[PDB]
């Protein structure tokens, strides 16, 4: 149902903010490069052809 | 015909399609 | 009797149309993303006496080709495409897609991928000299320059397929990219060829594309109507019970 | 067959339609097309005395079902493909408060027209043990 | 004879 | 011939049993992962038939089979759980949850007019063995 | 002994119960670092199973065991724990928060579709019986 | 022929 | 046959 | 064997200690 | 024998 | 007709136990009572009525018990009712286990309600019986 | 006796002093 599909949304959103406080985290290390989390889409379901 | 009269020949098979 | 099953489609296809609006919600941070349009269509049972029943389908009528909005990435890779424009890449089953995610990698062989799909060039798929550092043209050039080495040794190495099409003449594939319509391939031709007239800037990533406004409408609507449909349903469920307990 | 048995039968026919109607209205509020590519126009049905050998007074039927004359909305979405020159994307003119209103009263109807007929079924019932 | 039952013709209409 | 009425109304009341439960069952199993098998639950559906016999004008109703439901599984991206895709894409039943319940209704409601027909003929059969006394 | 609806929506009761224990065992335990004994707490799963039963086409659901997740303990650098190992990263459980909200809510709905099926079985139920009398 | 009842027959098949 | 009754005893006991 | 079964002994009381004994 | 209902049955305690 | 000397029974035990969860909530803040004692917090002790030998029953409240825990200490030395060392004992009664007291038994009043609805109604038909 | 039994004698009356 559409519960999971927002719950997927809400877990990517959690995995970018933990993404985004281990940058911030790491402002002060030496020798340290950026992370940067990119998301996709998974498989599509077709119901009914055009 | 009048609805709810009788009528020898039967009603042809209905069909509601998606596009014409 | 059987209004109760038009109230029940009415509200499945709520539910139909809710799946794909939190679909699209979930990828408000999905580069390069094409919101899913959602529209219920009615179609009319045609019998013979009085068609007063018409049933509702949820559909979606393909995508929007809207481009979203730019984050500045100082990285020669990433790149984004003009309106209207995608870029080529091979496929999953060895066939040819189109894309907007201009987030272009590379592997320690050397060949460019995008989401793990390589890059479809001029001479079919590109693959750069092994560790390389890579710029991206505004035309689709791409140029070369081993490190430690001077920089007037760089030389271009191919060019990018950008090709042009709309709305109209793509339709989204189960595993996210996007192909030619059938009306679209008997007119342009199964493979489309390079678009000269498309520029492309480097240094910047293209996001989704999702409207909040028309997501947070859309779900309001979807619980309005469904609280709608299950108050038809509602009334017609107490009608039958009093009708056959009594005329029995 | 029986008359006032034929006259409850015929107003809950008429009524069931009705309900119907509003129900297939409601669940097409926000219609955008459909088959042909024309615009949903919402339907109401038409009621008429049925009293064709019974004098002014008999059942109600179902004369026809006709698409409301109220002008269509419109919603200017220039890139969708049902947009005319202009641009306006017409939207069914379906009243909400309208359609659950008559949903409301078609339900009270056939309630009563139910009761009535079952009360005169019990009424004949009684009259087939006429004196004894 | 009778017209639409319901909505539309408890709804104040332009004289016509 | 009103003794006719019996067969038919107690198939009708017996195929609108099995109906309701196998609408109950694929309800109850719309967030189940596994089967016996280790196969994903597939809705399932009934089939209604006239119970007519060749040569039999109008019968009852009759459960020919079951059938599996024609709808897309639903999947959902868990590849945590031990059960799982190639691509950690676990199956689910696609069960419509609305579409069961306006059944598990529509079947309750048959059932209760079949019950009403029964009730009323068997009234009638005492009345025609009350014909002459 | 139970009727066939009602063995099947009993036993997706008792199912979305157990789930929903299992919900709110893992969301009490969010925080913990250590156990009865002195190991993380490990978040637990349930999975449903239809009831095979003779009739197959028709089943309820049971559940086989409550399995613990196998993912990456949350690790938490801590090494004046006395549970911190060489490292010194106390382990911390894999308990997500979203994921057992949803299972909450899922659960709630589930449990309270089925007990709307029995309530609307039961009119029928009751109205069988008079049948006979 | 009969076939499916309730919710299968019920809503908008495909086309073909 | 196959499929039994909702009204029928535990199919499964 | 199964939850909700019957059998003819009592279930052994339960017991959650704080501390391993 | 049961004991007090509710919240002193419901908390760990140690065994005495 | 047992049944519903055992529903009553529920029924007046979980009132207890509502009155007690509803006497703790009330003097959580309380600081004395009538003398100079603070407020203990009340538990009831339910237990199994079977005057009979047939083993169960309904439920019964045998007695209501000051919880044994700890008494909350609060430094107010200004205050006559402190002892020694300036505390004052306040209640230790527990909020969250209170109000979740409450709402249980208040849904398992209902379910006897409504078991005893249900076995009234049975009673009333069996009176019925080929008549 | 038993809080809910028969007795033939009133029940003491109950008073809640504020202070003892």
């Amino acid at each position: 149902s559409s519960l999971w599909i927002a719950k997927t949304g809400l877990d990517a959103q959690q995995t970018n903010m933990d993404v985004i406080a281990n940058n911030l985290a790491n402002v002060s290390t030496n020798g340290f490069k950026r992370q940067r989390a990119v998301f996709e889409d998974l498989l599509y379901q077709t119901i009914r052809q055009p | 015909g009048v609805p709810g009269a009788l009528s020898n020949q039967p009603a042809p098979p209905n069909e509601a399609p998606i596009a014409t | 009797d059987h209004a109760i099953y038009t109230a029940m489609g009415a509200a499945s296809q709520t539910l139909n149309q809710q799946a794909v609006t939190a679909s699209n919600l979930a990828n408000a941070s999905t580069p390069g993303f094409r919101a899913q349009l959602n529209a219920l269509r009615a179609v009319p049972v045609d019998g013979l006496s009085l068609a007063t029943r018409t049933l509702v389908t949820a559909s979606t009528p393909g995508a929007d080709m809207t481009p979203g909005q730019l984050d500045y990435t100082s990285r020669p890779l990433d790149v984004a495409l003009q309106q209207d424009g995608w870029l080529v890449v091979q496929a999953a089953d060895g066939a040819e897609g189109y894309t907007r995610n201009g987030n272009i990698q590379v592997g320690p062989t050397g060949q460019l991928t995008i989401q793990g799909h390589p890059v479809i060039g001029e001479g079919g798929p590109i693959t750069v000299p092994e560790g390389s550092e890579i710029t991206i043209a505004a035309d689709g050039t791409i140029s070369a320059l081993n490190p430690g080495d001077p920089p007037n040794t760089v030389a271009p190495v191919g060019r990018l397929k950008l090709v042009k099409a709309e709305g109209n003449e793509v339709q989204r594939s189960d595993d996210g990219l996007f192909r030619l319509t059938a009306e679209a391939q008997a007119e342009r031709g199964a493979v489309l060829a390079a678009d000269p007239s498309i520029r492309i800037m480097s240094g910047v990533l293209e996001g989704s594309n999702v409207k909040p406004v028309e997501a947070m409408t859309d779900m309001i609507a979807n619980a309005r109507r469904f609280e709608m449909q299950m108050k038809v349903i509602t009334s017609v469920d107490e009608n039958e019970g009093r009708a056959n307990q009594l005329l029995s | 067959l029986l008359n006032i048995f034929d006259i409850a039968g015929s107003a809950l026919a008429a009524q069931s339609k009705r309900l119907n109607v509003a129900a297939s209205n409601l669940a097409n509020a926000d219609s955008v097309t459909g088959p042909d590519g024309q615009p949903y126009r919402a339907k109401q049905v038409v009621f008429q005395v049925d009293a064709a050998p019974g004098q002014a007074t008999g059942g109600v039927k179902v004369a026809s079902v006709i698409e409301s004359q109220a002008p269509e909305k419109l919603v200017y979405e220039p890139g969708n493909p049902l947009a005319d020159a202009n641009g306006y994307v017409k939207m069914p003119n379906v009243d909400v408060v309208g359609e659950m209103v008559n949903t409301m009263s078609a339900s009270r109807s056939y309630q009563a027209n139910i009761e009535v007929l079952n009360t005169v079924k019990s009424m004949m019932l009684k009259t087939l043990t006429l004196g004894q």
